[PDB]
């Protein structure tokens, strides 16, 4: 806000009133939101599975 | 042959092969033949309803 | 003889038709669920608990978002602010591998997650549009000429690889990709064997008289 | 067929199996608190139990 710190380096997502207030570069990384999730174990029944 | 991966295809050649190698083995070599062909029909049975699911 | 022969032959058909039958619905059930839950849409599930860091970036997004497989979403873990709401990344990481919950965060923050232990997947990815970057905030040249400079970078490659490097850490076990509905050696081996061992005794009863 | 269909159908049912399904009914009290929590707060199934 008082311009304490000329570069400003930082996971920022872009948003509309920080590029509001600043005049952002170019996106470094480009991403979104993603879904999490734990990995689906095989269910082994053994070799006698029929 | 989508329903059976290709080594289960090699896997059912060769036991079919073998199979007919032990019975021919046996010929020149009734109970034995008897289990025999009680296994190979259950191995057949087994396969054929596999199959006849996973395609299904 | 011709009774016994058709009963047993009977029997043997109605064996055969109860064993497919059943195993042909085990198989479709199976496969009719999907592994993972709806991707990007766990909309029309609400059994397994989704939510994201409490007024994080994500939780403001899914708050001013009408679009409607997002919305239901919001209104899910609104409902359930107490539950599926986490404080932190890593709580949200413990409570994903705890429990049945799904977790929504950035894609960075995933793919780094996921190279760093791989018990944990990323299902959908890049549902919403944002990047990271430096910034000034007056309108001074210097930013334009950190940004030619990102171009330059760019333009030849040196990005890349002290990305993956920073992301790489240790290693993956392999993971199938395209694996089609084909039954595993596992799945029926077991016929197989069987098949041997009564081949195997079969030849030793031979043998022995 | 048969075990297809009597197995596709969750023996037990549950907050998500109801809604999908229409053999079994569901209900509750008129407006006792119950639909009254249905008709807002919009959830996927929880909206298909309020329809
Ligand atoms: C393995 O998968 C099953 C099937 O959904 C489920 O119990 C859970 O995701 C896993 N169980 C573990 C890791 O004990």
């Amino acid at each position: 806000i008082d311009h304490k710190a000329d570069l400003a380096v930082a996971p920022l997502a872009i948003t509309y009133v920080r590029e509001k207030v600043i005049d952002f570069s170019k996106p470094f990384m480009t991403l979104g939101i993603s879904i999490l999730y734990r990995k689906p174990n095989g269910t082994n029944p053994g070799v006698f599975s029929f | 042959l989508n329903p059976l991966s290709p080594d289960i295809w090699m896997y059912i050649l060769l036991a079919y092969l073998g199979v007919s190698c032990v019975l021919f083995v046996i010929a020149r070599f009734a109970l034995s033949t008897r289990i025999v062909g009680g296994i190979w029909w259950f191995f057949t049975l087994i396969i054929i309803s596999s199959y006849t699911a996973n395609l299904a | 003889t011709r009774i016994v022969g058709g009963i047993w032959w009977f029997f043997t058909l109605i064996i055969i038709s109860s064993y497919t039958a059943n195993l042909a619905a085990f198989l479709t059930v199976e496969r009719m669920e999907s592994p993972i839950d709806s991707a990007d849409d766990l909309a029309k599930q609400t059994k397994i608990e989704y939510g994201a860091v409490e007024d994080g970036a994500t939780m403001t997004f899914f708050k001013k978002s009408k679009i409607s497989t997002y919305d239901k979403m919001w209104a899910f873990m609104s409902s359930r602010r107490q539950s599926v709401l986490v404080k932190s990344n890593e709580e949200g990481i413990q409570r994903v591998l705890t429990s049945d919950y799904a977790f929504l965060m950035e894609s960075t923050t995933i793919e780094f997650v996921t190279q760093r232990n791989c018990n944990l997947t990323q299902i959908g990815g890049l549902i919403d549009s944002k990047g990271y970057g430096v910034g000034t905030p007056m309108g001074s040249p210097y930013r334009d000429k950190i940004t030619i400079a990102i171009l330059q970078l760019q333009e030849e490659g040196k990005l890349h690889m002290m990305k993956e490097k920073w992301w790489r850490g240790n290693g993956c076990p392999e993971e199938e990709s395209k694996e089609a509905s084909a039954l595993g050696v596992q799945n029926i081996g077991g016929i197989f064997i069987v098949l041997a061992a009564g081949l195997v005794l079969s030849v030793f009863v031979a043998v022995g008289e």
